[PDB]
């Protein structure tokens, strides 16, 4: 039996069993600090509707603030098929403020491509359960919504935001509702008559803490390491026959960054990032006599066919000089998240790292852009003369093409995660660092 | 039979005889040697 | 140019990152490890083996440490593709566990369903039912071997491996009660399958054996290992089909440092449904044909993730008299509590609310000890049932607060709790250090 | 609310909250030794060519090298379903040498079994898109794919090799390339006219060490705790009618090591592992008059359903003593996956571990073959008396037989994964148990 | 098997070898008699 | 086979066409170990 | 070397200084007078030092 | 044909290139090689087979 | 070359002259078997 190798040892063993450190067979546990997690709605200011702005402070019912959760009640307008991920396109504008300092700022666009990028598996399928109509429901149909948070201290306890020692500076998050929701006010363009403000709630997560450890956080100065999204909007022009642009888009961006990501979408849409075509998934009505490549068949709408994408080939540049060779397209969509991340990124969706580990919490590699003057994101387009409607043209062309409804990927969206440190003192806090 | 769970096995004798380290040369045995790498150095001698 | 440009890019914002560096990536350190061998050794079953039937088995102290178990089912199918759903976990009734006479914990086959449905993910989930359950259409006839893995604290992590031999004074047992009625085995509905065969099976447990020096230690040493327990009890609902959304307060009668509540609501005529049946794809015999009939479900397709054919509407945890969180409503629990704590997917009709930061953790991250409080109950709301199930327009297309009318069936809850103890082994003698 | 819970204190916390070691919601991070990474094309020496061979000579662009992905262009010659992990299966196999000393030696099968084994669902799709036609691509249709390695470095950083203190060696990388690649230059054995030649290129992530590193990393020895990939191909004969055949495989392995992994291939379908059936996904034409199980439905190749699985049974004997009882085939596709992995595992693959985590870099348990005079694995085949062509017998039979169509699979690829220590010493390198 | 230990293993084909040659005379005829049916018993007999 | 003629009437070197049935080859050698016990344990001194 | 190709060289160390490099190229024209127009730099599509 | 390459080393002997000071480095030059040269493999967009 | 240093250059019509002078007749023979087609083999003949 097994005793056929446990005394079967020798020279080769000695960097493995010799003077053994370890036991994998008895393990010890570290006893923690007593604490409880407590789920509560807090008081919203605003009227709740689409266009609106509306703000809630968190109300100091505890110590520390983990997740953050914003409930929506949905009503769909139209047909099954017809939506994509309403709960976050609805969460359009959230912002994090602490005393009146800007801490961070999220779209609806990020919720979308964060999904889309760093969630995997089971969690990112759940994540649209919670966000979208998945199970062929018919329109008319009442759903609830939770668009989770995903700040700095919302994706783990290690980051609570500890406002027992912010007692002077108000924590608050501000809301702005999307005027357009795609299948519930709008269908395309189309504005659906009888269509029904959503129902809100934020609900906040709170952690009570022991007597000893509560009165130090309350009394000792804190350092956190706090992580930031950047972002300002850019435009493209990709072009539908005999050429191929390039940009040179700047950088505009300042702290140290654990990785780049961006996407090109079309603004009529929410969450589209590759060309419609007559083709399953890229088309309402795909296959059918009826097809029409104007507008996807909408719970659909992710895909992963790349050569529906604008992007040929990208670089980075620092100072004027190449960071890395150019690389395909294909490169930042699945060799990029392949190795960093090891998920499935949807076509239109482009990562590069500086970091080993950018799904991560530990610092592990970082472009810092506050030393670095101008930086720009080469983008190489490609020429977009596949007829949309003729899948033999769509399933079956080279490289550097792409469906003529490729060009309607107007909007350039990059992104840049970064690190900053939280200074908490006194009851005061905010960033460290500010460029 | 004092046999109301058991007790394990008992270690037995499992001898080599037969050769299984053969092939297994050590960097003691043999330590490695330098070969070319990227960095060249020119013909230095060329001849009378 | 490139990296060598970005390393020159230092600046005040790296003294918190890289300034005088603590670790790098580029070299680790491995530890070395006390020499092993694993060996899975086939166990005897005490007993005869078949439906109905309660067997089990003495754990034979070949080795010095105990850690996983799988039991083996040899199975035939009594029907075509689609009429089983995790035959082999329905088999598996239950398995007891216990060390010196005395009872460590106790699983239900209700209970690997829920395990299985909130805690592990899609990749070994879907191995999990390739081990429990006929995935490829197999038809009438077919035979296959089925792997139902057990799942004590012992054999999540080798760190609690059961170290039998520090338990030299007495024996481990698993006793196993085998289902007497599995869908599209030996029953299709109440119906029994006429020529069924018995189930054949084995139970194989994963020995250990140590070296010298560390197997001393084991042997002489006491031990005290923080493990997981399983508390259950089954009650009873109310769910109305028509003018009322109808409320239960349960008493909970659980006693230790517990970890997560996760709760199903059950139609004990077959198994794992947790949620109504409807003519809709995949929610019953026929669906979406002039046969569909909404009183048997299309077995192989039993679970779902569609809400509306669930009948919790909201639920809240009292303790003392006292609210634990402000009421909830139900799809919380199914989807963003999991979210919150697990990272996995959890199917319409199994809810959870954890205690715990990592629940599906081994280390401790937060409890609530019933064992100190007295009147613990949970609140439950139901849905209203009175969707026409046969109606996809309105079985699709209806409001948050009503189901099927077939949603009704739904009659058993059952209620998990695990939790933490103490298994501590002193003179060759094991037991727990909490009682009830 | 949540102060209930705490009031709700006793003596059974002593063991959780007493006297506490950690703090679960304030993190300390550790502060990381400078770096930053490229990613440049290297110098491919050799012509490029279905059946050529070619190779890589490693730049000294930087400190450290870790990730290596081997990028191919291809120009599909069938239809949608006509490829299977075509850019695998055109790289043949990969030898890593550093001064004339092989250290590691990967195959085409050996990358599909690793997927195979222990990939996931998305990591494994990803690579499946990155690899494959996954989306009803058409003939005619171009695809960039990339490869990346596994080398016991590759994916994992903290093996990186240290160019810096390697300037006494070359660093290399030898390829071969399929002389057939199915659905672009072949369909079956038949060739496709007209087919084009691959574009290649090996890209290479080296990482870039601040001042006071490259200094520790050019002047200390290192000790690094590697793995590789031991292999030897053999046949076998696969049982007819009115027998199980067995068959005794000699093991030919030198290390301490982690598994023994093994698959039964048919040698001409690259990834096919199980036997072809007329049912959904099992062969090309499944379902219709004009199915036939001698070729598959290419693109579905890897399946789940283990009666199209040749292995009945499987013991591993150690010096003429069973290691275990026998266990039935679908344990090493089912089970050890789930105990030692914890993902799932496609039909006709097979794993046995020695080793707690496997997957992991920390070892954590194994067999050292140098130590063992006479190792063996016995196999013992499912009799393929099937009518492959007929459902109701392929879905509807008994757990000892399988298709007539099995006996097709008499390649068995048998793999020992192991550990190996590689040592710097003065800037020069090389195992310290070669 | 003695404590986990396998001690021997036999198989149907080793009890015939082992009649084949080492029993001699009238044991092996009685052997066959404790083992096979040895008087032209017909169809539907039972024997122990 | 179906012959007599042949079956009973000829050379050394020859048997009947349906030996080819014959596929299966069974090996078996008889060996010693030493069996241990003490102290109430047991097992056999040698592995191999 | 070919189309599409990437092809490298390090400088063989021979001499002491270096000064001038020519790289020479063979092709052979696809078409009659007047439709090429520098194809052998067209072909140089770059040059990394 | 020749394509005589115009770096900073090239044109002038003044500032030729000093490799036998430069002893503990390579020196290489990547060449990338166009998939697309008008007149030898493709008229316009159009391939010449 | 070594180093880049011409060493030695070989010529079409000298392994002819050497073959034709220093190589005797067996050796010289199998040389040819080598590097001709010695056994007239037609058009179409592959050897390596």
């Amino acid at each position: 039996g097994g005793l056929s190798q446990l005394v079967a040892y020798g020279a080769q063993d000695v960097y493995l069993t010799g003077n053994p450190q370890i036991t994998f067979f008895k393990t010890v546990y570290r006893r923690y600090t007593n604490f409880a997690i407590e789920s509560i709605q807090q008081t919203i200011n605003g009227s709740v509707g689409f266009g609106n702005k509306v703000s809630t402070q968190i109300s100091r019912n505890g110590d520390l603030i983990t997740d953050i959760v914003v409930e929506f009640v949905l009503t769909k307008g139209g047909n099954g098929g017809t939506t994509y991920y309403p709960a976050e396109e609805l969460l359009q504008d959230v912002e994090l403020e602490i005393g009146g300092q800007r801490i961070d700022k999220h779209y609806n666009d990020w919720f979308r491509t964060y999904d889309a990028l760093f969630r995997m598996n089971d969690d990112r399928y759940n994540y649209r359960r919670m966000t979208d109509w998945v199970n062929n429901e018919l329109v008319g149909a009442q759903k609830r919504f939770y668009v989770p948070l995903i700040f700095f201290f919302n994706q783990t306890p290690g980051l609570a935001l500890p406002l027992i020692a912010l007692q002077y500076h108000e924590v608050k998050l501000y809301f702005t509702l999307a005027s357009q929701v795609q299948g519930v006010n709008y269908n395309g363009s189309s504005a659906i008559a009888g269509a029904a403000q959503p129902t809100m709630s934020v609900w906040v997560d709170y952690i009570f803490l022991d007597t000893q450890e509560r009165t130090r956080f309350a009394q000792l100065p804190h350092e956190y390491l706090i992580e930031q999204l950047q972002f300002t909007g850019s435009e493209t022009a990709t072009p539908s026959a005999t050429t191929q642009a390039s940009q040179n888009i700047r950088l505009n961006f300042n702290h140290p960054t654990k990785y780049l990501a961006w996407n090109f979408n079309n603004p009529t849409n929410y969450g589209q990032y590759t060309a419609l075509a007559n083709i399953p998934g890229a088309c309402s009505g795909a296959g059918t006599a009826a097809a029409t490549v104007t507008t996807p068949d909408y719970g659909n709408t992710g895909t992963y066919n790349e050569q529906l994408a604008v992007l040929d080939s990208a670089k980075i540049q620092l100072n004027g000089q190449d960071r890395f060779a150019t690389r395909k397209g294909s490169y930042f969509n699945k060799v990029q998240p392949y190795q960093s991340i090891g998920g499935v990124t949807p076509a239109g969706v482009y990562l590069y790292s500086f970091a080993l580990k950018p799904a991560g919490r530990q610092p592990s590699g970082t472009c810092n852009f506050s030393r670095i003057d101008n930086a720009t994101l080469s983008l190489t387009y490609k020429t977009c003369s596949i007829d949309a409607t003729s899948p033999a043209a769509v399933l079956g062309n080279t490289e550097t093409v792409t469906a003529n409804t490729a060009t309607l990927l107007t909007a350039l969206n990059i992104y840049a995660k970064n690190y900053n440190v939280l200074r908490i003192m006194s009851g005061m806090g905010g960033l460290a660092y500010a460029n | 039979g004092t046999t109301t769970g058991g007790k394990g096995e008992i270690q037995q004798i499992a001898s080599v005889n037969h050769n299984p380290d053969a092939l297994v040369l050590n960097y003691d045995d043999r330590p490695p040697e330098a070969t070319p790498n990227g960095a060249i150095l020119a013909s230095t001698q060329y001849g009378k």
